C-alpha cells in the first residue's frame, strides 16, 4: 500500500542513531542478530519486519508496541490518525 | 507471425529475462530444449502454437510492456481482455514460481541451496544458481509438482519468509 | 534436512566479530588459500563438514568453538548443552582439538583496549619495521603477522612476555600460568 | 525523447547515496527485490521503472509524487518547468 | 520473553551516566575489559550478559544482586512486581 | 522398447549427462566406443540387453526421475524395487566413480590432475575424462584403489575417502 | 633472424592491448577476418600478407607500438627512440593511421566505469540495451555507432553533445581535433 | 607460366579459394575445384600475367605478387585500368560487402532470409548470393531486394556503399 | 528444342537437383529411369513429349530461374500465364512432396529415417539416404499413394511440425 | 609423488595478496602472455618448472622467493630451511638471482599506506599524462605503469625520488642505499 | 593370435591411438606407405615381421597397457623385459619425436609453425616432423633446427630430453 508506504518512510525518517539502537535491541527477539547487523536505517528494520509478515499494513499493533514502548508519543498519533 | 517481429523482439530482450522466458516456454516445448530465445521462438512458430496473441501473453507475462506497446501495438488493457477470454499459454504453476523467484535476492538462494543440499548433489549446484534454476533442478528429480508444493513451502517456512508462504497458500486455496 | 536446519539456524546468530574469533580458531584445519573466500558462518560449516570433524553423529567441535568464544546460550538451546557438561567433556586430556596455545592467543587479544592496542602496537614494531602503521586493524592479525615470521610460536614466547611486560602483568600472568600449565 | 533524457539525467546527477537508498526503498511495490539488489544508480532505477511505462513523458505524476516524497524544491520545479 | 524484554528495558532506561560507569566497574569481574569498552547503555550491557546465560528471566538473581549493589530499591521493587 | 523411446530420451537429456550416460555403458559394450547416445542405444537394443527395466536402470542412474514418470509409466518405487530384487547391470564399481566425481568441483579436480601429472602425460576435463585415462593406463581398477583413495586425502578431502572405504568394505 | 624479434614482440602484449591494437587496425583488415585473431602472431601475419609490414619495412608496426603509449618495446627491440619517432611522425604522408582513430582511442582511454555508465545510459534510442550488454567496452560502442552512421567522419554533433553532457575536457580535445584540418 | 600455378594453389586457403571461385564465376560452366578452373582457363587462352595479377589485387594477396609475378600493386593498378575483363565492378562489390560481415549478422541474415527462401550445412554471404542469383532477384541492375534486407541488420555503411555503387554507374 | 541448349541446361545443373529432376520427372518417364538428366532429356526429346515450351516449368518446378532468362528469355509472368493456359505436365503430389523436401534440414530427415529404419529392409539402411530416397523406397511397397496421406501426415506429426500437416490437409481438400 | 604434494602443499598456504606480489617479482623470466591468465600458485609454479628454474634437484629459487617476501615460515616448515642460511647464501656474490631493482621497488611498496598511495598517485598526473587516475590501482601496478612509459628505468630514477621526496625520508634513505649498492 | 585379434585392436583403438601409431611404423613402412592402419598392419602381417612381441611393443608405445593385459595377457613389466633383452623394431628417435610431440600445448604448436613457416612454404605437431624430414632439414642425425628452434620458444625443458638423447648416440 503507497500510503502505508509512505507512512512507514515517515515513521522512520523522524528518529536518531539512538532510537535505532534501542529498537535493534528491542527487536532482537523477533530478528536475528545477523540480521540485524547488516541494518543501516530503521527503514530497512520496518521492511525487514514487514518480511516475516508479523507487521502487516492492515494490522499495525507491533509497531503502536514499538512507538509506544520509545516514549513517543506524536508518532503514535500519526500512525493512529492513519488508520482513522 | 514474420521472422522480423521474432528477430526484433529478440534483440530488445535483455539477458536477465531470456532465462525467465525459457523457464515460462517449458511446458509447450516439453520434448526439446532450445538454447537461445530465437530458436524457442522458431519452434513455437512451427508447432503452430505462435501468434499475436502468444508474443501477447509472454510479454506480458514478462512483464515488458513497452515493447507490446512498440512491437505488438497493443496496451495492457488489451491484452488483459484478451487473456480473460482466451486459455492462457502459460499455467499460474509457472507464473506463480516466476513471481516466488523475482522477490529473492542473492543472499537467499544460498541458504537455499545449503539446505537441501542432502537430497539433491552438491557439486553441480555449487555454481552461482538462480531461483528458477533451482526449481528446474527440483522439478528434474520429481520433488514439486503444480498439485504438490509442501517441500517448498516448509523450506520457505524454515528460511524466516512468511509472506511467500502466504502467497503459496493463496494459490493452492485458488485451486 | 532437521540437522541442516540447526546448523543454519546456529549459524544465522554470528556476527562479523563471532565469525572472526572462529576463523582464527580454527587456523590449523583450514589453510588461508580456502579461509580467505569464507564470508559467513555457511561456508565455514561446509569447509568443516568437508573434513569430516562436523556431523549429525559428531558434534564434538562445534560445541568446542561455541564453548570458546564465550557463547553458551546457543549450547543449552539449540544444542541442549549446560556449561558443566561441556567442562567435563574438556576435562578429559585428548578430547580438546584446540592447542591450549591458539585459546590463549585469543584470550589474551580479547582483554586489551583501544590504548593499549596502539601501545602494542608501538613496543614492537621495530621488529616489523614500520609495516604495521595502520590503525584500524585488530589483535589476531597482528599475531597472525608475528607467527608468519616465526618471531612468536608455539615454543617461542620471549617477544610476547616482553612486549606484555612492558605493558601491564596480568597479561604475563596468564602467559605464565599457560607455561606451568606445560 | 532526448530532453526527457536529458532531464532524467540531470535528476540522477544530484542524489546522494542516503537519497539514493530511500528511493530504493520507496519503490519496492513496484520493482521486485532481485533487480533492486543490483541497482547503484539512480538512471538504472529510472529506465527499470520506465521499462513497465509507469514514468513516460505523457504521464510523470509518478516521478513527480516520488521526488516531492524526499523533499526535493529545486528538482521538482525544474521537472515542472521541464515541459513547459 | 516480551514481558522480560520490556521490563529489562524500562529498568535500563532509568540508569544514568554515573549508575552506567558503576556498573560497567562491577561487571569488569564478569567479562573481559574488551566487551565492555564498546557498551555505552546498560541495555547493551544486558544484552551482552545475555550471551553468558548468566541472566535469564527464569533465574534474575545476579541481576537484583547488581542493582541493589548500586542501592537502587525502586528497580528491586520493579523487578519484584515483576516476577512477583 | 521402439523407436519413440530412444527418440525421445536422446531429445530430453542434456549433454552433462549424455556423458555421464556414455561413461556407464562403457564397460558393457566391450568392443564398440560409440561417440552419441543414438548408436549406442541402437548396440544395446540390438544386442538384447536392452528392456524397459533396463533403461529405467540406467535413467535412474543418471538420476531423472520426470522421465521415469512420463515415458516409462514408472515411479521410483518400482525401479527400487527391481533393483532390490533383480540383478544390476551396471557394476557397483562405476556408479561409485560418478558419485565421487559428482561432487568435485574444478578447483579440486584442477589439483588432482596437477598432483597426477607426474604419472602420465595437459588440457581441462572432468573427473570422468581424468578417471577414464587413469582406467587407460591400467592404475585405477575395480579392486585396485589404493592410489585414488591416497591422492583423495592430500587434497583435504576425507568424506569421499570414506565413501571408498564403505565400498572396499561392502566387497 | 627476423621472426624472432616479432615473436617477442608479441609475447610481451597482454588482452586489453591485443584489443586496442585490434582496433586501430579496421581500416586495412577486414571485420570478418578479425574475429578469428585471438594473439598478436595472427595480427601479425595477416599484416605480414597484405605486404604493408616485411623484414625491410617496419615503420608501420613503430607507429602502432608507439600509438598505444608503450615506448619499452620501442627502445628495447626495435632499437628505436621517442624524439626520432615524433620527428618521423611530423611527416604528413608518413601517418598511415588517420588522426581519428586516434582521437577517438585517446577519448577512450579518458573514460572511467561511471563515465562509461553515463554514456550506456544516453543513447538507448541508436543501441539496443541488449547489444550494450552493460559491460561492453567504450571501443565497442565507438564501433556499434560507427556501423550505425551515428559517429562519422563528419558527423561529430552527437560525440558532442554527449561530451558537453558529461566533461568538458574531452570538448578540448575535439575541438582540437576538428581545427586540425 | 603453366607449373608455378601449383605454386599458386599451395599458397592458398579454403575461404579464399572460395573467394576466388565467386569472383571467376562470371566468366559458362562451373569448376568444381580451383586447379580445374585455372587448367580451363589456360586452355581458353584467358590466363595471362596482368589477368593474374589483377585477380590477385582483387583478393588481396600482394605477398603473392610480389613473390611469383615479380609485380607490386602500383603496376598491377596501372594495369586495371586498360582491361579490368576478368571481374566486373558489382563482383567487387559483393565480395567485397560479404567480407564485411561477422558471425552474428549472417545468422540474422540468413534468419531473416529463411522467409521466402529455401530452408537448406551453415553458409556465409558469398554461399548465399549465389543462391539469390539461382532464385533471380539480385542482379547487377536491380538490387532495392538486397539493400532492403541489409537494411534490416541495422548496418548503414553497407547501405552507403550500394548507393555509391549505384550513382557510379 | 536443340541438342546445344540441352548441354547448356546439363552443365548448368549440379547434382544436387538432378535427384530432385529425376524425382520430378517420374509420372512421364515409364520405359526405363536414367542415371543422369542428360540421358532423360534425350529420351523425352526422342519421345516426342519435350518441347522449348514445355521444359520452362521443368525450371519453374527447380528454382532456377535464371535460365529461364538467359535461355527462354521469359520471366515469371510468362510461364504463369503458360500454365494457366495450358495442361500441366506434372502432378501436384510430385510437386508437393518437392516442397515438403525443401523445408526439412539434416537434424529432420536423419530422425525421420531413424524412426522408420525398422519399416525398409534391416541390411538396406547401410546405404545413406534421404527424403526423396526415402519416399521412393516406401512408394515401391506403396505404402503412399498420390491419394494417401494418412502415414506421412502420422509420420510429420510425429516429429511436432504442424505446419507441414497443414500444407497436406489442405492439399487433400484441393484433391 | 613427495615433491608435488610439498609443492601444492607450499602454494595452499598463500593468499590473493601475497600471489600478487610474487607475480610482481618473478616479472622478469615469465613474459606478461603467459603470466596474466595465472589464476593460483600451481599455475605460476608449473610455469617456473617448464622454464626450468624449479624442480626436485634445483630449489634455491623458491627459496629465495619465499624469503623475499618475509614468509619465513614455509622456509622452515616445508623446506628446512634457516634465516641465517638463506641470509648467507644471499650474501655470496653470482647466486641472486632477482636484481636488487625489483627488491628495492618491492620494498618502497611495502611502506606505503592508502592516503600515502592516493598522494603518490595523485603526484604523478604528469607522467601518467591522465591515463587511469583510478584509486583501485595497487603500487606494484602503478610501478609497472611507469616502467612500461620507461619513465622508471633501471639507473632513470628520478622522477619515482622526486615523487617520494614529497611524502617521506626514509623511502630516499632506501633509494640511497640501493644506489650505494651499486 | 589370427586377424580378429588385430581387427579388434584396430576397432578398439583412438584416432589420436591411430595417428600416432601411423606416424611410428614410418621406419619399417619404407616399401609403402598406407593411408590406413588396418592397411599397415596388414602389410606387415604378411610380411612376417608383425608377431606378438611386435604388437606388445607397440601397444606399449601406445601407452595402453588395458589391451595388453586384457587381450595379450602381458603386464608392463614382461614388455619392458622383452624391450631390454630382444632387439627394438623402432629407434628411439621416433619415441623422442613422439613424445616431444604429446609434451607440448595447443598454444605453443602455432607459435612453433609460425616461427619455422619462413624456412618452409590447424596442423599438428607430427605433421609438421613429417613436413621438415620432407625436406630433409632434420634427421635422426642432426637436430640443431629443432633444439635452437624450442630454446628459442622458451620451453627449455624438452632440451634437456634432446641433450640426453644425443649424449646416448654415442
Amino acid at each position: 500500500m503507497d500510503p502505508f508506504l509512505v507512512l512507514l518512510h515517515s515513521v522512520s525518517s523522524s528518529l536518531s542513531s539512538s532510537e535505532l539502537t534501542e529498537l535493534k535491541g528491542l527487536c532482537l527477539g523477533r530478528v536475528g542478530k545477523r540480521k540485524l547487523e547488516r541494518v543501516q536505517s530503521g527503514l530497512d528494520l520496518f521492511s525487514m519486519l514487514l518480511e516475516q509478515n508479523d507487521l502487516e499494513p492492515g494490522h499495525t499493533e507491533l509497531l503502536r508496541e514499538l512507538l509506544a514502548s520509545l516514549r513517543r508519543h506524536d508518532l503514535l498519533r500519526r500512525v493512529d490518525d492513519f488508520e482513522a | 507471425m514474420s521472422a522480423e517481429v521474432i528477430h526484433q523482439v529478440e534483440e530488445a530482450l535483455d539477458t536477465d529475462e531470456k532465462e525467465m522466458l525459457l523457464f515460462l516456454c517449458r511446458d509447450v516445448a516439453i520434448d526439446v530444449v532450445p538454447p537461445n530465445v530465437r530458436d524457442l521462438l522458431d519452434i513455437l512458430r512451427e508447432r503452430g502454437k505462435l501468434s499475436v496473441g502468444d508474443l501477447a501473453e509472454l510479454l506480458y507475462r514478462v512483464r515488458r510492456f513497452d515493447l507490446l506497446k512498440r512491437i505488438l501495438k497493443m496496451d495492457r488493457k488489451a491484452v488483459e481482455t484478451h487473456l480473460l477470454r482466451n486459455p492462457h499459454l502459460v499455467s499460474d504453476y509457472r507464473v506463480l514460481m516466476a513471481e516466488i523467484g523475482e522477490d529473492l535476492d542473492k543472499s537467499d538462494v544460498s541458504s537455499l541451496i545449503f539446505l537441501m543440499k542432502d537430497y539433491m548433489g552438491r557439486g553441480k549446484i555449487s555454481k552461482e544458481k538462480s531461483f528458477l534454476d533451482l526449481v528446474v533442478e527440483l522439478e528434474k528429480l520429481n520433488l514439486v509438482a503444480p498439485d504438490q508444493l509442501d517441500l517448498l513451502e516448509k523450506c520457505l517456512k524454515n528460511i524466516h519468509r512468511i509472506d511467500l508462504k502466504t502467497k503459496i497458500q493463496k494459490y493452492k486455496q485458488s485451486v | 534436512m532437521d540437522f541442516s536446519r540447526n546448523l543454519y539456524d546456529i549459524g544465522e546468530q554470528l556476527d562479523s566479530e563471532d565469525l572472526a574469533s572462529l576463523k582464527f580458531l580454527s587456523l590449523d584445519y583450514i589453510p588461508q588459500r580456502k579461509q580467505e573466500p569464507i564470508k559467513d558462518a555457511l561456508m565455514l560449516f561446509q569447509r568443516l563438514q568437508e573434513k569430516r570433524m562436523l556431523e549429525e553423529s559428531n558434534l564434538s567441535f562445534l560445541k568446542e568453538l561455541l564453548f570458546r568464544i564465550n557463547r553458551l546460550d546457543l549450547l543449552i538451546t539449540y544444542l541442549n548443552t549446560r556449561k558443566e557438561e561441556m567442562e567435563r567433556e574438556l576435562q578429559t586430556p585428548g578430547r580438546a582439538q584446540i592447542s591450549a596455545y591458539r585459546v590463549m592467543l585469543y584470550q589474551i587479544s580479547e582483554e586489551v583496549s583501544r590504548s593499549e592496542l596502539r601501545s602494542f602496537k608501538g613496543g614492537l614494531q621495530e621488529e616489523i619495521s614500520k609495516c604495521k602503521l595502520d590503525d584500524d586493524m585488530n589483535l589476531l592479525d597482528i599475531f597472525i603477522e608475528m607467527e608468519k615470521r616465526v618471531i612468536l610460536g608455539e615454543g617461542k614466547l620471549d617477544i610476547l612476555k616482553r612486549v606484555c611486560a612492558q605493558i601491564n602483568k596480568s597479561l604475563l600472568k596468564i602467559i605464565n600460568d599457560y607455561e606451568e600449565f606445560s
